[PDB]
């Protein structure tokens, strides 16, 4: 089970991109996915998440990203609109699946993004 | 200047509205022009008097000017050889695409679909001006590319038409043109696409092919366009062929993730660069640029990797003009940015 | 059958609006929901519409933008994102019903929506 | 012959024995039929076969008389067909017409708007205004006007009559234009009295329930009602994930004084979903009822020619508020798909059906 | 609240009809819709229905018709194949609905269908 | 991944079959599953597709022909009805998988349908 | 809007019950369905609820009743078993819906249930 | 192919259990899923189960147990409520699979329950 990223690159202030993770294997549809980003210097935060329990954002891409699943496929998608410095960095996409209550994660290798 | 960890996009003129132009790196010359003079530059001459191509010298030498039905070639840009083309001006007609397949010649397209075949040299290294062949007997021509030189004067070109027609031709200055291919894969890749993709019966058209390392096997720019969701895929179907049997096989077929919007301007054309020529495949848009790798040996292990796929978005001021390529990078003309230049670093 | 229009108002460039109808009338679930908009001096556009033949977005609004409908009730959103002073103008909602071949629209009165 | 609770097939007689591609029509105004090939044509009153030897034909109004043919850019007139038991027969008029024979243009088109003259259009969306009498009733064949300024003209009607020699004429285009001219024989100018365009309206109302409507939309046929302002529409729309087509019927009432419009109604047929893959066919709308100038029904029957059907259905006449507070039904009658319909007819009463092997089918709507 | 249907009429032994019920009202989403069918002569019969519990067809017409339902839509199409002069009669669709173990039925006025 | 048919043979026409075919394969759920037929002579055409973007049939089997799917099961089924000699040939069962951008097909391999 | 609610009566300790509600008017789907107890004697109590989020007990009941909701429909069960004489009391229904952010209640007149 | 079954144990009277059991095995989704359960002394008998057709329940235990699947996982729960001794015994589970007409059970190896 791989999860490999396509999206990120170069934008300007103000541009757009749209991030998309739907890399899968042998294992069912998983239960969660998420965004994670480290910005250079910071650390790792969640950027957003979407699981049958909710879709989460964070604040400071509230009103900005939309994080996106498509229905029951392992194909996960963050629209990123009106882009800061601040957003650069390296994404990464984390998925989850619990089976019997074993909860196991899966991350991909991430994706830089740069913005002017 | 403005780089990651994959590639990097250096910036490095004069306005008038309309313009036309290219950039020639085998050649070494940069070249743009508007309605009354074209400028000339190695990587800046200005020549009056229209669609222009640098030639090759017999250092410095030789542009090609169409204007309406009438070619002219100077042998050196710093004495002219005429020549009246079959082209139907009176009929809103007009050259559209050109290349320069030397040592064979020029070939060129027009917005009606017909294609010229046109000698530089006349059998004795004389610099001639005269109409070779006609390779035409809704649609147009999307591409022409170089393929090998196979010997002294003679030259592979692979024609792309918007309906899926694919020739390979052999020209020469020495002859007579023969199609080693004239296929048609329009139906095979809608065949690809139709199960996954309903809506592309009606919507599917071709935008652009490009050779890779196989002489046999070709790389093929499409789109598609779904109007209930209003949503545009883009599709790389690499291809081989079997010049034996006039057959090909669809080897693979890969739907862009990351551009997907509609080129609502018509007369833009969207370009495949693969400036090796891991392949690293490049695809020009209208205000983006994205670059995807794949596997250069079209083996089993082709799929095992999965391949990353970014974009380098540009403002959508960029009026991108004409571009070029060498062997490390890819240069977009803009109308006034400059000349943006994308090098893949691997 | 009325149609009533919520979330207007006025947003800085930049900022996010959900903009929601929701009224109806005897009849049952509508076949269709849209939002319109007609921007200062120009003529009235569709934006964004969902149906079961499916979800239209337009170009301008592409990625910012979000319609959504829940099945069991006639009530859409439309979630704007990353807002532009070009998105200002009056937002019509528009309801389309199906019975039998007869096919009839139904209009909101507006919403104003203005973006510095 | 063929009857259930709402309407009648009744198969007829008259039997042309030509061979092998066929055109005709017939004109239950003037009271005759007309079948031709590229040889001859074959004239006969509805009530055997006077052949005139030589290509579109139609009928003049006089007791019986007229022909007009027209073959390339020739268009030839007889105002007597009842002067012709003759071989050769030449008493006609001649005019050559600006159609580009050489560049495969053919005549399309073709009404007869009496006492105004001839409407005809072309494959390459020229329209001309012919006139059959000059001034003073003598017979001529003169070219009135152009109408013109990948569309093409998709049908041709009658207005009322605004006087002497006066008429008025719409004309429909496939990319959406509608247009009604006042046309007359007498020394005068053509005048638009309406000119719009439709299909961003007709694609607005179907956009949100239908987005394939875009880039698939067509415009087929219109047909005028009972009103003068108002106009019916015959649309198609298509949708190529599912393989299918959509028919659209639009009720659409027109403002002289603005030059403006307002869908009234719009309709889509539940029987009959099937794309036109002949591309030398083209539906066409049918109200008999039309022809009665004292109809006096709150229901109107509405007949669609499709290649190898025709649907039925009802609406209300009164264009008003209790226009949909009745819900009607919809019935085809389902032809073989053997039958060539190569033209059709129509009365107060009835449908007539031109085949090309099984003679001429009426339809007679029951109400 | 009305039942009309529609796609009646006359066609050939070995043709084919489409029959479509759409009535709809003030009611709610049926439970049940059929399609019936009485033979000049004969006697009332079911032709065709659909509920939660599957499609039900006549042995007589099994292979031949098909009968289906936009989803929750009070709209039911009978496809009619390869069809029979012993198909010809008054076809009626039917509605039936249960709320609360109060059963309510709702009937059509039926078209005509004529087999040569 | 493997597509295994069943469900063929000799049928008179106006008789109606039912083709069945399943993927057995360590993937996830496949994206389309399409049939399409050979005819003696002809080329081979599909026949009839099913996918979230849309369900297509032929018209030359448009109302006589129903395919169907379970869902997420990678089992897709084909009702036939008012079968004529003209459906006779070679029937082929395709399934389609995309995975983050990369489309790939697979085939049965053909069950043969007579009709007298 | 009306809401009735059957099943109470009478029962031994020990035994089972179903109480069952189904909400009868022209309202779109509820966007949350409750049971209610009132004892003699003690205030009243929300017993169970069901919303898109999940579906909520009371410790009190946990392990003992179950409430459930038909498929997109304004029908509610309780399953009520392992009685105790501490569950007498008047059970009621209510139905909550969220139009336009305007949140209103319907309750029904309740059902008494005793055991001994 | 192997399914393993969690949940079991000792309860007191009128205490609930979740049964759960997943099947792991290059197989697809399985088209039936079961609760058998084998008492001391008495004979094997089925005590729940659930298909594309719904859930069966046995009368003993009508009301108490609920079979539950997630739909697309190989995974099914039977929520025991309101025990009684007369449950006690070893649970297995039943897993039946159809594939081009070929029908497989396969069999955990049970679990005990045990009701004081």
């Amino acid at each position: 089970v791989q999860l490999v990223e396509s999206g990120g690159g170069l934008v300007q202030a103000g541009g757009s991109l749209r991030l998309s993770c739907a890399a899968s294997g042998s294992i069912g549809s998983l239960d969660a996915m998420a965004w994670y980003r480290r910005a250079p210097g910071k650390q790792r935060e969640r950027v957003a998440s979407i699981s049958r329990y909710g879709t989460y954002y964070v604040d400071s891409v509230k009103g900005r990203f939309t994080i996106s699943r498509d229905n029951a496929k392992n194909t996960v998608y963050l629209q990123m609109n009106s882009l800061k410095p601040e957003d650069t960095g390296v994404y990464y996409c984390k998925g989850v699946m619990e089976v019997g209550g074993v909860i196991d994660e899966y991350w991909g290798q991430g994706t830089q993004v740069t913005v002017s | 200047f403005t780089e990651n960890n994959r590639y990097i996009v250096k910036t490095l003129y004069s306005s008038g509205d309309e313009l036309n132009g290219y950039i020639d790196m085998q050649i070494g010359y940069g070249l743009v022009n508007d309605h009354k003079k074209v400028y000339i530059w190695n990587i800046y001459i200005t020549v009056p008097f229209p669609r222009c191509i640098l030639t090759f010298p017999a250092e410095t030498g030789g542009l090609i000017i169409i204007k309406g039905s009438k070619a002219i070639y100077y042998e050196d840009i710093n004495f002219s050889h005429e020549l009246e083309l079959p082209i139907n001006s009176s009929g809103g007609e007009k050259c559209d695409l050109m290349l320069n397949c030397e040592p064979a010649g020029i070939v060129l397209s027009t917005n009606m679909g017909r294609i010229f075949f046109i000698t530089i040299r006349n059998s004795m290294g004389k610099p001639q001006l005269k109409l070779g062949k006609l390779l035409n007997k809704n649609s147009s021509v999307v591409s022409l590319r170089n393929g090998p030189i196979l010997g002294k004067g003679t030259r592979l070109v692979y024609i792309t038409t918007n309906k899926g027609i694919f020739q390979t031709w052999q020209l020469s200055a020495t002859s007579h043109p023969t199609k080693l291919i004239d296929v048609n894969i329009y139906e095979a890749i809608l065949e690809s696409l139709q199960d996954l993709y309903p809506f592309a019966h009606g919507t599917l058209k071709i935008w652009d092919s490009h050779p890779l390392q196989d002489e046999s096997s070709q790389l093929f720019l499409s789109s598609i366009y779904d109007s209930s969701c209003n949503e545009t895929y883009y599709i790389l179907s690499t291809i081989i062929f079997d010049s034996s049997s006039n057959s090909f096989t669809i080897f693979s077929t890969y739907r862009l993730n990351t551009f997907m919007e509609s080129i609502t301007d018509t007369k833009f054309k969207p370009k495949i660069f693969i400036p090796q020529m891991v392949t690293s495949i490049l695809v020009m848009f209208p205000n983006a640029v994205v670059i995807t790798q794949v596997n250069s040996k079209l083996d089993s292990s082709y799929s095992m990797r999965r391949k990353w796929e970014d974009i380098v978005s540009l403002r959508n001021d960029i009026d991108i003009i004409g571009s070029g390529y060498d062997s490390k990078s890819l240069y977009v003309l803009t109308k006034q940015m400059g000349v943006l230049q994308f090098f893949v670093k691997e």
